[PDB]
């Protein structure tokens, strides 16, 4: 006593790269410096 | 408008047990360096509330 499909295929990934995006950012920045005053010698 | 030092702080370790067996705290901080011990008051010239 003696005794399949066929197609094309498009594999995708999950996609890990995460999202870049500019931001801009506003800020000011202060600064005090402080001196002493003796003959010529500013400390 | 002029600087602001802002430092952080242990507290005193009688302070810590008051913390955490009361929840609160002493409005004063002092530290010996040198000689002489510093010493700062929440607003000024407060108590030790
Ligand atoms: C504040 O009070 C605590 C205990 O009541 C005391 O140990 C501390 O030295 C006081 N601080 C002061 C008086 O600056």
């Amino acid at each position: 006593t003696s005794m399949l499909d066929e197609g094309i295929m498009v594999v995708y990934k999950r996609n890990i790269v995460a999202h870049t995006f500019k931001v801009r950012v506003y800020q000011k920045v202060l600064t005090f410096r402080r001196s002493y005053a003796y003959h010529r010698t500013t400390y | 408008l002029l600087g602001s030092n802002t430092e952080y702080v242990a507290p005193p370790m009688w302070e810590i047990h008051h913390i955490n067996s009361h929840s609160q705290c002493y409005s004063s901080y002092s530290r010996v360096i040198a000689g002489t011990v510093f010493v700062a008051y929440h607003r000024d010239s407060y108590e030790n509330k």
